[PDB]
């Protein structure tokens, strides 16, 4: 059960890194919208960041959340410098996929997905 | 081939065809296998 | 308008200007076609590097997932009329790397392809045949007659 | 075993005269003018064709026996040796009980033209033939079924048999 | 056994075994195993925490002088709890030899980087993070170098499928290249090619 | 139904949705977007074209291998129509020119050809027929366009009693002629308009909503024989609409209170009937069902006008954001 | 020291990059594969295989190829014994079904039993 | 000898033919359906049977190394002719 | 070789070498496009006697790697190999 830490000694430091990453992303959402000529509002991008942060908010391991913070830093560095395209930023906002069924009756009508 | 003719066969084409793409004689793909699973045809007799 | 259609079809098909868009093995095969052995320049085919002064585009090589926006933007910057010639098997249906995780299964999904050239790599004589087939496709265009009928 | 590449008043005057009067530039121009006056190697396509070999890997074809009966016996070695998985075979015994094929599909946009199937066929049924000028306009036209392969074999048998006769002793 | 069998060299095997004993005796803190293969290639298996104090020895000792970093590779073996097998390949020009240094790591365990020893690893292990997910500590510039910018997941792990999870296509509705769930026109035909008979008797593992 | 038309797959690109559609006049705007929406579901599309094949090349990457079949057809030849619709189970009609050409007037593009297509489809036993008409289609209108649309939809309803007639109000999009026309008459001068455009109400409807409604009407078996009214979720005055259009373009507004440009050998810039149709108010149809009866989210103009008219800005105002424009005033 | 203590179950669903629907709705299967009865070799039943279920494989509209939608349809993993397979299955959050191996019973083969005197094991032909 | 289904389509030697209600026949409109007119069974049917002077006979298909692997056919039966596995040729005995 | 003698001399002067001695265009001097059939030789193990496969198998002679030290006198300092000898300068074209 004894493991080697990377950056976060405990859960408090990992939560500090998470808050720092969210601060940076909330800072850089308007510049990402303006620079890439994205045709969405700032609120859509900021609540997308909030949705992703709440989606990945089930982890209790310091190493896993530390690696999540590192990968968010990679995404932030690829966004702050113009290395992505319009499509790479817009891939988060799924606009071409039709809404999949969720209730049992509609999925029973469509196919064999359990 | 005027002095060394090819061997004659019964299945060799007697006329050569150029590239037929873009013409109404072009090739289209299709499956060459029949129906895999048959279907239960309902009877025509009344159920009573 | 039938003869004026015959004129502008002759002008476009005898001065085709391709663009220097190669990616892989097939690019070296294109450079081998442009050698003195086959001499593309005798057909009115001279390489021009800018998409803004190019007529056709020969996609040579494997179109990966990191390359699709670049190819799409380069195709979208070319002036009308534009024709796309797929080359090899990688740009035809993926070819050897069809099942890979980072290869577009044929460049038809990104750009509309006019002429398919099969090979791996296709021989430069076959590529010249494909370009001549594209020229014959340009020759039988019917723009002004259809405009007169409409 | 090894050599040193680039380890090397009259000479100074010669170098200054080469600087002012461009001796080596004149030499390079003379070689350019030498290449101007030679015979260009441009072959008159399509009225002339480049040299090839009897082992040339071109269009896929299905051969036949010299009695009209087809050569493939549905052994599925070509689809097992194919590195691109471009060959799809579905087989069943026909009316006379002969083990033949019902579906023989080659995806020519998947095929890498490497000739493994033409050397793994135990009855020389599938042959990478000699035709290279078979460019199409639509993607579905480069998707051969069994009928198209048999038609290609009956089209190009007259030279495929000669190429096999010329080359088969090297195998 | 002359014409179709590879010749066997024993002087090189003896010298490589002697150098392996030399290395395993100089560094007993980190070296775990030393093995010489049948085709005369030395392998040193050490602890991950001794990646850096071993390698600089092999770069700076007068009796080793392995000044070149040829290849750096990670191998995924899902059986072990440390599924990633980092492999350093070193080449010595003064003594005209090649050595292999192997170590292990899991997903969440960081490994000390080797850019302080070999600068070529400045790219190499970076590519490892692009392909497997092994994090390297104190890397100067660690970012993805081979996969797409928006790609999620490490493709060279054996649990990752051959075809990916998303495929790209152009869309006129949004005038953009979009990613869709993968739907192949033909399934990748999985072949069972393993013969069910015993392959080699000399490589027979003991049973349970 | 046959086993080849039974639906399969996860509804992706290579799946089979069991829909065989003949989209007449698919080379245009709504045809392009409908073909794109049909091709991503994996449905067999038959596209008959009247123009050159090259102009149809943009319809090629929207489908998989063999899912779009291009055909030759004529508006005055029923045999080509019977060749086109012999195998389809849904036929969609979108054929219409905004201007009378040399040979095709308004009658033979709005009345004769939909009647012929409906009769041929009824003879071939096509199950589903979808027709597109106008919301303002009035027999007593002031334009030939709307009168011939009324006669055409009447003949479609009479010939095919199970025909789904759908009447979009005003479609706008990337390649439309409604917002693009308003942004393009700024090249003529000081944007001519009748009585400053403060008397006519217009309800533009987004193109994606119309295409989704058409797809849902294809899928739903409860939409046969109805008359839908595809009307946008907001009402705007013409003055406020032009205000918003010039506002998102970041062009100064200098207004003042059509047959000269309709006689060009090229595609005409404007016609008299276009001027008649611009100053025609949107009819209110509360009785007929709309886009909310098909499970389609209506999209207002405030998030799509910038998408439509971004290309009309110069590089001085090419870096503006979405929210940095005061929106139009509703009525 | 340079070490910390983590007392939670290893869950790396968030770093493998897999979508959600291919995590909770997929039932993995850990088993020793059975010997092909056409053959007699038992080398193929030496290591444990972890596989997944079979989703739909429909026909292509062009030639009826096997068109599929499952990306995990060709994922077969090999593990030395059961415990590492269970640990790997629970590490990625995959719900698993485990089947125990079936070792054949060691028989008692006697060549003389075919030539008995007062038993039914007398063979009829040889 | 191709047979004609009354939908108009020719029938391949594998017996495949699209039904009259199949929508996929729309892939054949404006184009042609390519089918080999040299049927293999109807081309091997008229090949004569060879009488050999021994009980077993070896068949390689002709040409030596250009044919199929050599297979030995037994003609012990006096009812059925021994047909080759690969080439489809049939031999018999004169007795 | 279908060029006049004055063009030949002009090319030879402007290039500085005898171009017609070594032409870059092929002519009749190359081998013919058709060849007689060959008779390929056999390998070393196409015998009939003393040719058992177990005495010349290559794959079965592979051994597992030998573990030297396992974790489960004044020995001289050794090297992986003798040092590489100094390279000899080429006597043909030393470039010096
Ligand atoms: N302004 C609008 O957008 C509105 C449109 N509508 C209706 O919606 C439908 C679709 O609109 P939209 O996409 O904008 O229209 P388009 O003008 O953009 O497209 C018309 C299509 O029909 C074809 N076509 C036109 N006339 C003929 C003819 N006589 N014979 C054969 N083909 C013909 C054209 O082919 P090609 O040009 O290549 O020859 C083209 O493909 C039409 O019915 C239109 O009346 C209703 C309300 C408003
Ligand atoms: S088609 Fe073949 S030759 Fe061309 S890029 Fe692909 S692998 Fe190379
Ligand atoms: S040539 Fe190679 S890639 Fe092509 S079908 Fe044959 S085996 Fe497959
Ligand atoms: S290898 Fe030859 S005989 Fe075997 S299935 Fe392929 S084509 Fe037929
Ligand atoms: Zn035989």
């Amino acid at each position: 059960t004894s493991v080697k830490p990377i950056f976060s000694r405990d859960m408090n430091e990992a939560k500090r890194r998470v808050r720092e990453l969210y601060r940076a992303w909330y800072r850089e959402v308007p510049n990402t919208v303006h620079l890439f000529q994205l045709d969405i509002s700032v609120k859509q991008g900021r609540d997308k960041v909030r949705e992703m942060f709440k989606k990945n908010a089930h982890v209790t391991d310091p190493r896993v959340v530390d690696l999540l913070v590192i990968k968010g830093k990679m995404e932030l560095e690829e966004t702050i410098n113009v290395w992505k395209q319009r499509t790479h930023v817009m891939r988060f906002f799924h606009e071409t996929e039709a809404p999949r069924p969720k209730d049992f009756l509609s999925k029973f009508y469509v196919g064999h997905d359990p | 081939p005027t002095v060394k003719p090819p061997t004659a066969r019964k299945f060799i084409w007697t006329n050569h065809k150029f590239n037929l793409s873009g013409t109404p004689q072009q090739y289209v793909p299709y499956s060459t296998t029949r129906k895999k699973i048959q279907e239960w045809v309902p009877p025509s007799t009344p159920y009573k | 308008v039938a003869k004026l259609d015959d004129l502008i079809n002759w002008a476009r098909r005898s001065s085709l200007w391709p663009m220097t868009f190669g990616l892989a093995c097939c690019a070296v095969e294109m450079m081998h076609m442009a050698a003195p052995r086959y001499d593309m320049d005798r057909f009115g085919v001279v390489f021009r590097a800018s998409p803004r002064q190019s007529d056709v585009m020969i996609v040579a090589g494997t179109l990966t997932n990191k390359m699709a926006p670049a190819l799409r933007k380069v195709y979208d910057q070319m002036p009308e009329p534009r024709y796309v010639v797929s080359m090899g098997s990688c740009a035809n249906g993926g070819g050897y790397y069809h099942y890979s995780y980072s290869v577009v299964r044929g460049c038809d999904r990104i750009v509309p392809v006019d002429i398919y050239v099969p090979g791996c790599p296709p021989t430069a004589e076959a590529l010249l045949y494909g370009i001549l087939q594209l020229q014959k496709k340009i020759k039988r265009e019917k723009r002004l007659r259809i405009w007169y009928r409409r | 075993t090894y050599k040193y590449v680039n380890l090397r008043m009259k000479s100074v005057t010669d170098r200054a005269a080469q600087t002012l009067l461009w001796t080596e530039l004149i030499r390079g121009l003379g070689m350019t003018l030498s290449y101007l006056f030679r015979e260009p190697a441009t072959i008159n396509y399509p009225f002339e064709k480049g040299p090839l070999s009897p082992r040339f890997r071109g269009e896929h074809a299905l051969r036949r026996y010299p009695s009209g009966e087809e050569r493939c016996i549905a052994c599925k070695l070509c689809e097992a040796v194919c590195p691109a998985q471009a060959i799809t075979i579905e087989a069943e015994p026909r009316a006379d009980g002969s083990r033949r094929t019902t579906r023989y599909d080659i995806d020519m946009t998947k095929c890498i033209y490497c000739g493994f199937c033409q050397e793994a066929c135990p009855v020389d049924a599938i042959v990478e033939g000699p035709n290279f000028e078979f460019s199409t306009e639509t993607h579905e036209e480069l998707l051969y079924n069994k009928e198209k392969l048999l038609n290609n074999g009956d089209k190009w048998e007259a030279e495929i048999a000669a190429n096999i006769q010329a080359d088969y002793l090297y195998r | 056994t002359r014409p179709t069998v590879r010749p066997r060299n024993d002087v090189a095997h003896k010298q490589l075994s002697a150098f392996g004993e030399y290395v395993a005796e100089i560094l007993p803190k980190y070296v775990q195993q030393v093995q010489v293969s049948c085709f005369s290639e030395l392998e040193i298996c050490i602890h991950p925490d001794g990646v850096i104090p071993v390698l600089t020895f092999l770069r700076d000792h007068s009796n080793a002088q392995f000044k070149s970093l040829a290849d750096l590779t990670a191998v995924d073996i899902p059986t072990r709890q440390n599924r990633f097998e980092i492999v350093y390949n070193l080449l010595s020009l003064r003594f005209n030899s090649r050595i292999r240094v192997k170590t292990y790591t899991d997903e969440l365990t960081p490994v000390e980087s080797s850019v302080s020893v070999y600068k070529a690893a400045n790219w190499y292990e970076r590519e490892i993070w692009d392909m497997f997910g092994v994090f390297f500590a104190n890397h100067p510039d660690l970012r993805r170098i081979l996969t797409d910018y928006g790609f999620e997941g490490h493709p060279f792990r054996k649990d990752f499928p051959l075809s990916g999870y998303v495929e790209l296509r152009y869309d006129d509705e949004v005038k953009r290249v979009v990613a869709e769930p993968v739907e192949l026109a033909q399934e990748f035909r999985k072949f069972d090619l393993n013969s069910p008979w015993e392959a080699f008797p000399a490589y027979r593992q003991p049973p349970e | 139904l046959h086993h080849a038309v039974i639906p399969h797959g996860k509804g992706g690109r290579s799946s089979v949705s069991g829909i065989v559609a003949t989209v007449f006049g698919a080379t245009g705007f709504l045809g392009r977007y409908l073909v794109n929406h049909l091709g991503r579901m994996g449905s067999q599309v038959i596209v008959p074209y009247r123009c050159e094949p090259y102009d149809t090349m943009h319809l090629r990457p929207m489908g998989d291998l063999g899912q779009i079949i291009f055909m030759d057809w004529n508006g005055r030849d029923k045999d080509s129509i019977r060749r086109a619709v012999e195998h389809s189970n849904v036929v969609i009609n979108l054929v219409g020119r905004e201007w009378e050409t040399k040979n095709f007037d308004f009658e033979d593009v709005f009345v004769k050809i939909p009647q012929a297509i409906a009769q041929v489809s009824k003879e071939a036993g096509v199950e589903k027929f979808i027709h597109i008409s106008h919301l303002n289609a009035d027999i007593k209108s002031s334009s030939k366009y709307l009168r011939n649309k009324a006669v055409g939809e009447k003949e479609v309803r009479e010939t095919f009693p199970e025909a789904t007639i759908i009447k979009p109000a005003d479609i706008f999009g990337r390649e439309d002629r409604f917002l693009n026309y308003f942004a393009n008459i700024r090249w003529f001068g000081g944007v001519p308009l009748i009585s400053l455009g403060k008397k006519t109400v217009k309800q533009p409807v987004y193109i994606v909503d119309v295409t989704k409604g058409i797809i849902n009407a294809i899928k739903d078996p409860d939409a046969r024989g109805k008359t839908f009214a595809f009307v946008g979720p907001n009402r705007y005055l013409l003055f406020d609409l032009v205000q918003y259009v010039f506002a998102v373009a970041h062009r100064p507004f200098l207004p003042y209170p059509g047959r000269l440009f309709e006689i060009s050998p090229f595609e005409p810039w404007t016609t008299r009937d276009k001027v008649e149709r611009i100053h025609t108010t949107d009819r209110t149809l509360p009785h007929l069902p709309g886009l909310e009866d098909l499970g389609v989210q209506a999209t207002p103009l405030e998030l799509k006008a910038i998408e439509v008219l971004r290309r009309h800005r110069t590089y001085r105002w090419l870096s503006s954001e979405i929210e940095d424009v005061q929106p139009a005033k509703t009525v | 020291t340079q070490l910390i203590t983590v007392d939670e179950k290893l869950d790396i669903t968030t770093l493998t990059g897999v979508p959600e629907e291919h995590i909770k709705t997929r039932k993995a299967r850990i088993f020793v594969p059975a010997r092909n009865n056409m053959q007699s070799g038992v080398n193929n039943t030496k290591k444990w295989k972890m596989e997944f279920d079979t989703r739909e494989r429909w026909e292509n509209p062009l030639m009826g190829w096997a068109s599929t939608a499952d990306p995990l349809s060709n994922l077969v993993l090999t593990f030395s014994t059961k415990e590492d397979a269970i640990a790997f299955a629970e590490k990625n959050g995959w719900s698993y079904d485990v089947e125990e191996r079936k070792v054949p019973k060691p028989k008692s083969k006697s060549y003389g039993a075919n030539f008995s005197w007062n038993k039914r094991t007398r063979v009829s032909t040889k | 000898g191709v047979r004609t289904s009354p939908t108009g389509e020719k029938v391949t030697h594998t017996g495949q033919v699209y039904d009259d209600e199949d929508y996929r026949r729309v892939r054949f409109v404006g184009r042609q359906k390519e089918v080999n007119e040299n049927f293999a069974i109807d081309l091997i049917a008229e090949q004569p049977v060879s009488q050999v002077g021994s009980r077993v006979i070896s068949c390689d298909g002709g040409g030596g190394a250009l044919g199929h692997p050599r297979v030995y056919i037994n003609l012990d039966k006096e009812t059925k002719t021994g047909t080759c596995g690969y080439c489809g040729l049939q031999f018999r005995q004169q007795h | 070789a279908s060029a006049t003698r004055l063009i030949q001399g002009l090319r030879n002067w402007a290039s500085g070498r005898d171009l017609q001695a070594k032409l870059q265009l092929r002519y009749q001097e190359i081998s013919k496009r058709t060849q007689p059939p060959p008779k390929l030789p056999v390998g070393p193990s196409h015998r009939l006697s003393n040719n058992y496969y177990c005495a010349r198998d290559g794959r079965r002679e592979a051994m597992p790697p030998s573990i030297v030290m396992s974790s489960q006198s004044e020995k001289k300092a050794v090297s992986p190999a003798p040092p590489i000898k100094r390279w000899e300068l080429s006597q043909d074209e030393p470039y010096l």
